[PDB]
């Protein structure tokens, strides 16, 4: 029997066994029976071993990420411009009538929304979920 | 305090008959119920603010900024009322994670843009382009 | 101006919500049901939004005032 084939012997005749290729998620270490690779890894090409299953994530250069990142950059630039414009003209009547403190709180909220878009896109390395 | 954040590699949960197609997915807990629970308090604040805006229509115009507030609140409520069915409808799908991430990020960006624009941009425009009436 | 802006905004939100629910589905037996219901409800919602934001106030004033 070739590698990856399992031996079964006819009763009464030690000679001329039968071969059998087992299945997709099994590997043959006994040369007479084929075991099973755990959920982590995957049977090797030779059908007598195991190989690790590849891991996938969300990548920065994918189409799923180019649009939200673009929007976040544009929004952050706009909010920074607004904040600086308010800072320069702090004593003018319009800003004084805008409700300054709560306006600054709202601006912080907008900035935080864009930043959390960045965070959600970034990566799963423990502290990021924190 | 209850449970420190940890990552999970779903080495399974997408097991196919072809061993070549097998893929693990890297994530960190953050199940759907967690998203709903973490967003619930903010959504409740939203709803009560919209209720007060509904109850305060009609002003001698001395109390300005009420009319822009109403428009902002209606817009944001429409956004999130549309968000809910997408989250509850793509639950069983082949690319659930990508759609959910994109939906959440887009929704938050849209809400921030609506508030920022409709509550601040006229003031900036007047301040720079027309200094005579500041 | 305001009714037209509101109509555009709401219709755009409806269709941007339609795209992910329609093109991503559980690829199971009930796929035709889900897709048909989603399409029909989206189209009806858009029509109702236009009718409500452009014509209902005028009819209300004409009949009741
Ligand atoms: O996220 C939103 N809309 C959206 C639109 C297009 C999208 O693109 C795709 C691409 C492929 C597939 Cl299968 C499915 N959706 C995706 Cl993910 C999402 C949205 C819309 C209205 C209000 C709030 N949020």
């Amino acid at each position: 029997c070739k590698p990856g084939e399992r031996k079964k012997t006819v009763k009464g005749v030690p000679c001329c066994w039968h071969c059998e290729r087992c299945e997709g998620y099994n590997y043959q270490v006994d040369e007479l029976s084929c075991e099973l690779c755990p959920l982590d890894q995957r049977p090797n090409m030779n059908r007598t071993g195991c190989q690790l299953i590849p891991i996938i994530k969300l990548e920065w250069h994918s189409p799923w990420a180019v649009v939200p990142v673009f929007v976040a950059i544009l929004g952050i630039i706009a909010t920074t411009f607004v904040i600086v414009t308010f800072v320069r003209y702090n004593d003018t009547p319009i800003v004084r009538a805008s409700g300054r403190e709560l306006s600054y709180v709202l601006l912080t909220g907008i900035f935080l929304c864009y930043s959390i878009t960045f965070l959600m896109i970034a990566a799963p390395d423990t502290i990021i979920c924190s | 305090v209850v449970d420190p954040p940890h990552i999970i590699i779903d080495y399974g949960e997408q097991r196919t008959l072809d061993p070549e197609k097998a893929r693990g997915v890297l994530k960190c807990d953050i199940s759907d119920l967690s998203l709903i629970c973490s967003l619930g308090y903010s959504i409740l604040l939203m709803v009560t603010c919209t209720v007060y805006a509904i109850k305060t229509r009609g002003v001698p115009e001395t109390f300005n900024e009420a009319k822009p507030i109403g428009f902002t609140m209606y817009t944001t409520c429409i956004i999130w009322l549309a968000f809910i069915p997408i989250f509850f409808g793509t639950a069983q799908s082949a690319e659930k994670m990508y759609i959910q991430t994109t939906t959440l990020t887009v929704s938050m960006s849209l809400s921030a843009s609506v508030s920022l624009g409709m509550l601040y941009m006229p003031k900036v425009y007047i301040i720079i382009f027309h200094p005579e009436q500041n």
